[PDB]
RNA sequence: AAACUCCAGUUGACACAAAAUAGACUACGAAAGUGGCUUUAACAUAUCUGAACACACAAUAGCUAAGACCCAAACUGGGAUUAGAUACCCCACUAUGCUUAGCCCUAAACCUCAACAGUUAAAUCAACAAAACUGCUCGCCAGAACACUACGAGCCACAGCUUAAAACUCAAAG
C-alpha cells in the first residue's frame, strides 16, 4: 500500500515469451515460500498443528538431506563390475 | 630407549577455521547497501542462513539490523532497492534457473 | 572378489580347498546334508578376509566355532 | 612427530613442488623431506629461532639447485 | 586512558554557544554509512 | 497405548455433569 | 540514594578526576549511568561501614550486603510494576536466600551477625 | 544489451520503449484469480478503467466460472472491449492462486494484446485477521 | 549441510524441550521410495475451446 | 548512557531544516542531554510513504545526533519528538558503537549427532 | 442452495486486531509460557535435598465490572445433505478471543522419564520405547471396577476445585 508499485514480485516479458515469463515468476514465489504460505494461509492453522507440521517438515528435510549424501557419495560404485566372473 | 616413537602434539597440518565474509565487522542497521545483499530482489524476504552463508552469530545480527533499518525508515520492506541491484552478489541462489 | 582367482589357484597348487564364493547356508552346520554321511568336514579354516561383501563378519567364522574348526584370520 | 611442525610450515609457504611422490620405491625423499634433513642440520650448528632457520634453510637448497617457488 | 581519551573529545561537543554554527556545518557535510561486503571478504565502499 | 482407560474415565465423567445439571 | 553527581565506581579512583572539566565529570557521574552503576556504590558503602575486609566478596558477611542492595532494587522495582510476577518471585527467593544466610551466620560467627543487623538493619525473625 | 528481468525504474532514464510509451505509461490489466471466480479490469496508467471481464460476465455459472477456460473467455472479453479503446501493450498484475491466473492471461494475449511484464500481488499478512477455521472433510 | 541434530531429541541427557517429534526414527533405510506416476491433466482444452468458439459463430 | 537519535526530517528548505535541527538539540539539552555530534546523512526518497501530523510524506532529510543523557530523558524525549510537526520519524536507540564486538574465531563444526538410538538390531 | 447486489474491480485515505520471511536457528524463563520495533527496569542462592495444604505463580476455557470492533467464532438462525442429521458442508451473527481491575486454580499442565552427584566395566538388556547403571534424598504406588464418585473438611470457587472412601460385583483387568 505504501510502497512503490510495479517494483515487488515483477517480472519483464522477453520477445513475447509470455510463457517463459510467468514460470519465472512461478519459480521465484515458489524459491521464497510465498505460494506455500498462501496455501496454508486460507484456512487457520492451529499453533498445535502448526508446530506438528513444522517438525514434520524438518525431520524430512534432514532424512532426504541424508539420502541424498548417500546417494551421491555411493554413485561412483555404479560403474561396470570390475570381476565379472568371480 | 628409541628415539622414533611418535610424540604427543596437536595436529600441525589442522587448517584455520573458517570465517563468514561478515566476520570482524561492524553491521549497522543504517547500512542499508550491505543489508540488502541478504534480502530477496523480487520479496523482500530476508535469505536463511544456508543460502547467505552466514554463521549464527553475523545471521542474527543481519535479521535484528533488517527489522531495525525497515520500521525505522530507511529500508523498503516488499522488494530490495532497485539502487542496490547491481552490488556484489554474496547469497547462494539463482532463480532464472 | 578381486582375490577369488588367486586364492583358489593357491589352494589347488599346495593341494588344499578354497571357497570363495558366496556361502550357502549349513555348508558347514548341516554338511552331513549338503554333502553326504560320511562327509569329512575341515581341520583348519584359514580367512584371507574375514569381513563379507557387506562389511559383516563372515558366516563361516560363527560357523567355524559352532563345528569346533580352528580358524586363522587376517 | 618433530618434523610434521617442519612439513607443515613448508607446505604452507611453499605447497607441494611439482616433483610426484613415487611411494613405490621404499627409499623415495620428497622435495620436503630434504628440507626437513636439512633444517634438521642447521639446527644442530645452534640457531634458537624458527624465522631465521627457515629462511637459512631454503637458501641452501636454492644453492644446491632445487626449485622453491612459493605460493606467492 | 579513558578518561584522558573523553576530556579530548569533549572539546568537539555541541554547546549552546556553537549549536547554531554547528548546525550550519552539519547541513554542508554528508556522512555515508553504505558499503557493500563481496564473497571474498572485502569492503567494497561507495563511489560518489 | 490404546485409550480404553481414557474412555471408561470419559463416560464416567459425562454422565455425571449430565446428572447434577440434571439434579 | 547515593547523590547522582557521584562517580562511578570505576573512575573514583583514577588519579586527577578531580580536576578534570564539569562535562566530564557529569559523563562519569551516577547520572549519565544505568540503575545498576548505583547499586554498586550503595554496596560499596555498607562494606566500608560494616565489614571488617571490604574487599573479601566471598564471606558470608560480604554476600548478605550484596544480596541486600538486590532485595532493595527489587522492591523499588515492584513499586512501579506491581504486576510483574517474574520479579515478585526473584524478590521472595532472595528474602528467603538472605534469612538461610542469616541463620547459618548467628549460628557461627554472633557478633558479626549483630553488625550485619544494625548495618543494613534487618531484624532477625524465627521461623514458625 | 542484455535483458534485464527487473522492471525499468519510474525515476530512472530507460531506452526501453513500446510504440512511443515508456513503461510508466502502459496500461495495466489488474486479474484477481479466485478459487471460484477470475476477474479482469484494464486500466489505463493515470487509473482510468477501459474494460472489465469476469467469468460471470461470460455467462459461466456456479462451478463453471471456477476453470480455466472459463476464465480464459474472460481474458478474450476484455482484450477486445481493451482494444477498442486503444489498448495494444499492457502490464498484467495477477491477484490469487485460482484455476484462471495463467489461463486468463492466455485469454488476454488471444485477443490481440501484448504482455510486456507480469506482477503478482497476492495479499500475504505479515502476521493480519485470523482466517476461517480448517474444514472436515 | 545437513541440519543438525544435537540435543534436538527428547533424550536423558538433554536438558532442553525437544525440537523435534519424529514419528519414525531417523535412520537411513536400505530403500528409496517408488517413482511416482504423474497425474493427467486435460489436454486440448485451449484448441477445443477454438473450435467450439467458432462453431457458435458459425 | 549513550544514545543515537535517528531523525527523519520533513523535506524542508535549509532555512526551515536549520530551526528544527536547533529546535530538535535544543530539546536535549533542555531534558539534561550532553549532545556529541550532529550528521547529515542527505535528503533522499523515503523506502516507503509515511503519513506524519496529517501530511504524506515521500522524501526526507536523513539526520543522527549522537548525545548522551539519563535514562530518563529517553522517555521525554520521544514525547517532544511525537508533538514536533516537522519530524516524519524519530527513534532513540542505544548508540551502536558502545556495544564491543567479541572477537570470534571463526566458524566451529559440528559433528553428526551420534548415538541417538539404541545400537539393537531392529 | 441460501446469502449479497447499500455489490464488485482499480486508486486514495485509514486500528485498543494480529505479529510473513529470518528460523535448515535451538535461545530465554521456575513452570505455565516466550519469535514486529524502541527505550527503562530486570532475570534469587559460593554444598545439596526439602510441602496436594505454608508462600508465590500457573495455557485454554470460564466468572464479575468497565471499554474496544478488523477478523475469527461455541450458541442460534437460514441453506444443503440424510431414513432422521439436534452433525460433518455453505451463509449470517452472538458469548468469547483484546484492554483495564479483580476472581477462578484446571489440562494428554506429558519430553507421561523427579532433584543433586557420578559411571560406560561387569550379568548390557523381559518386550516396546528415548542404551544400561551407581550413590543420595524427597514425593508417590501395592488386582479390576465401583471412583476425576459418596460423606467430611477447606476454599472470593455455590452446575466449582482440592483432599478422597466403603458396600455389593468379578477372576480377571492390564
Ligand atoms: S565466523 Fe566470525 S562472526 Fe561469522
Ligand atoms: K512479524
Ligand atoms: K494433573
Ligand atoms: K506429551
Ligand atoms: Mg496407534
Ligand atoms: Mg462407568
Ligand atoms: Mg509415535
Ligand atoms: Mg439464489
Ligand atoms: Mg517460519
Ligand atoms: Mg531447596
Ligand atoms: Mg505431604
Ligand atoms: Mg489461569
Ligand atoms: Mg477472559
Ligand atoms: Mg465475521
Ligand atoms: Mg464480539
Ligand atoms: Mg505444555
Ligand atoms: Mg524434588
Ligand atoms: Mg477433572
Ligand atoms: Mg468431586
Ligand atoms: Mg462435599
Amino acid at each position: 500500500a505504501k510502497h512503490l508499485k510495479f517494483i515487488a514480485r515483477t517480472v519483464m516479458v522477453q520477445e513475447g515469451n509470455v510463457e517463459s515469463a510467468y514460470r519465472t515468476l512461478n519459480r521465484i514465489l515458489t524459491m521464497d515460500g510465498l505460494i506455500e504460505d498462501i496455501k496454508h494461509r486460507r484456512y487457520y492453522e492451529k499453533p498445535c498443528r502448526r508446530r506438528q507440521r513444522e517438525s514434520y517438515e524438518r525431520c524430512r528435510r534432514i532424512y532426504n538431506m541424508e539420502m541424498a549424501r548417500k546417494i551421491n557419495f555411493l554413485m561412483r560404485k555404479n560403474r561396470a563390475d570390475p570381476w565379472q566372473g568371480c | 630407549s628409541n628415539e622414533d616413537l611418535p610424540i604427543s602434539m596437536e595436529n600441525p597440518y589442522k587448517e584455520p577455521l573458517k570465517k563468514c565474509i561478515l566476520c570482524g565487522k561492524h553491521v549497522d542497521y543504517k547500512n542499508v547497501q550491505l543489508l540488502s545483499q541478504f534480502v530477496s530482489p523480487f520479496t523482500g524476504c530476508i535469505y536463511g542462513r544456508h543460502i547467505t552463508g552466514l554463521c549464527g552469530k553475523k545471521q542474527k545480527e543481519i535479521t535484528k539490523a533488517i527489522k531495525r533499518a525497515q520500521i525505522m525508515g530507511f529500508m523498503p520492506v516488499t522488494y530490495k532497492d532497485p539502487a542496490y541491484l547491481k552490488d556484489p552478489k554474496v547469497c547462494n541462489i539463482r532463480y532464472r534457473e | 572378489r578381486q582375490f577369488s582367482y588367486l586364492i583358489e589357484n593357491m589352494a589347488r597348487d599346495c593341494g588344499e580347498y578354497a571357497h570363495t564364493r558366496y556361502f550357502r547356508g549349513g555348508m558347514l552346520t548341516n554338511a552331513r546334508l549338503l554333502f553326504g554321511p560320511t562327509v569329512r568336514l575341515p581341520d583348519l579354516i584359514i580367512f584371507l578376509h574375514t569381513l563379507n561383501n557387506i562389511f559383516e563378519p563372515h558366516v563361516a567364522v560363527r560357523d567355524a566355532a559352532k563345528m569346533n574348526i580352528p580358524t586363522v584370520g587376517i | 612427530y618433530h618434523e610434521d611442525r617442519i612439513r607443515a610450515k613448508f607446505y604452507s609457504v611453499y605447497g607441494s613442488g611439482q616433483r610426484a611422490f613415487d611411494l613405490f620405491n621404499p627409499n623415495f625423499k620428497s622435495t620436503c623431506q630434504r628440507f626437513v634433513e636439512k633444517y634438521t642440520e642447521l639446527q644442530k650448528l645452534g640457531e634458537t629461532d624458527e624465522e631465521k632457520l627457515f629462511v637459512e634453510t631454503g637458501k641452501a637448497l636454492l644453492a644446491e639447485g632445487v626449485i622453491l617457488r612459493r605460493v606467492g | 586512558r579513558e578518561v584522558l581519551q573523553l576530556q579530548e573529545e569533549v572539546k568537539n561537543f555541541i554547546t549552546r554557544e556553537n549549536l547554531e554554527a554547528r548546525v550550519e556545518a552539519a547541513l554542508d557535510s554528508r556522512k555515508n554509512y553504505n558499503w557493500a561486503i563481496t564473497r571474498e571478504g572485502l569492503v567494497v565502499r561507495p563511489q560518489r | 497405548k490404546n485409550v480404553l482407560k481414557i474412555r471408561r474415565r470419559k463416560m464416567n465423567h459425562h454422565k455425571y455433569r449430565k446428572l447434577v445439571k440434571k439434579t | 540514594d547515593p547523590p547522582p553527581s557521584t562517580l562511578l565506581k570505576d573512575y573514583q579512583n583514577v588519579p586527577g578526576i578531580e580536576k578534570v572539566d564539569d562535562v566530564v565529570k557529569r559523563l562519569l557521574s551516577l547520572e549519565m549511568a544505568n540503575k545498576k552503576e548505583m547499586l554498586k556504590i550503595k554496596q560499596e558503602q555498607f562494606m566500608k561501614k560494616i565489614v571488617a575486609n571490604p574487599e573479601d566478596t566471598r564471606s558470608l558477611e560480604a554476600r548478605i550486603i550484596a544480596l541486600s542492595v538486590k532485595i532493595r532494587s527489587y522492591e523499588e522495582h515492584l513499586e512501579k510494576h506491581r504486576k510483574d510476577k517474574a520479579h515478585k518471585r526473584y524478590l521472595l527467593m532472595s528474602i528467603d536466600q538472605r534469612k538461610k544466610m542469616l541463620k547459618n551466620l548467628r549460628n557461627t560467627n554472633y557478633d558479626v551477625f549483630e553488625k550485619i543487623c544494625w548495618g543494613l538493619g534487618i531484624e532477625y525473625t524465627f521461623p514458625p | 544489451t542484455k535483458f534485464s528481468i527487473y522492471p525499468p525504474i519510474p525515476g530512472e532514464e530507460s531506452s526501453l520503449r513500446w510504440a512511443g510509451k515508456k513503461f510508466e505509461e502502459i496500461p495495466i490489466a489488474h486479474i484477481k484469480a479466485s478459487h471460484n471466480n477470475t476477474q479482469i479490469q484494464v486500466v489505463s496508467a493515470s487509473n482510468e478503467p477501459l474494460a472489465f471481464a469476469s467469468c460471470g460476465t461470460e455467462g459461466f455459472r456456479n462451478a463453471k466460472k471456477g476453470t480455466g477456460i472459463a476464465a480464459q473467455t474472460a481474458g478474450i472479453a476484455a482484450a477486445a472491449r481493451a482494444k477498442q479503446k486503444g489498448v495494444i501493450h499492457i502490464r498484467v498484475v495477477v491477484k490469487g492462486l485460482g484455476p484462471g491466473r495463467l489461463s486468463a492471461m492466455h485469454g488476454l494475449i488471444m485477443g490481440g494484446l501484448e504482455v510486456i511484464s507480469i506482477t503478482d500481488n497476492t495479499p500475504i499478512p505479515h502476521x493480519g485477521c485470523r482466517p476461517r477455521k480448517a474444514r472436515k472433510l | 549441510a545437513t541440519p543438525s541434530l544435537r540435543g534436538r531429541l527428547a533424550r536423558f541427557g538433554n536438558p532442553r524441550k525437544p525440537v523435534l517429534k519424529p514419528n519414525k526414527p531417523l535412520i537411513l533405510a536400505n530403500r528409496v521410495g517408488e517413482r511416482r506416476r504423474e497425474k493427467g491433466e486435460a489436454t486440448c482444452i485451449t484448441e477445443m475451446s477454438v473450435m467450439m468458439a467458432c462453431w457458435k459463430q458459425n | 548512557p549513550r544514545y543515537e537519535l535517528a531523525l527523519i526530517l520533513k523535506a524542508m528548505q535549509r532555512p526551515e531544516t536549520a530551526a528544527t535541527l536547533k529546535r530538535t538539540i535544543e530539546a536535549l539539552m533542555d531534558r539534561g542531554a550532553i549532545v556529541r555530534d550532529l550528521e547529515n546523512l542527505g535528503e533522499r526518497a523515503l523506502p516507503y510513504r509515511i503519513s506524519a501530523h496529517s501530511q504524506q510524506h515521500n522524501r526526507g532529510g536523513y539526520f543522527l545526533v549522537d548525545f548522551y543523557a539519563p535514562t530518563a530523558a529517553v522517555e521525554s524525549m520521544v514525547e517532544h519528538l511525537s508533538r514536533d510537526i516537522d519530524v516524519i520519524r524519530g527513534n532513540i536507540v542505544k548508540h551502536p558503537l558502545t556495544q564491543e564486538l567479541k572477537e570470534c574465531e571463526g566458524i566451529v563444526p559440528v559433528p553428526l549427532a551420534e548415538k541417538l538410538y539404541s545400537t539393537k538390531k531392529r
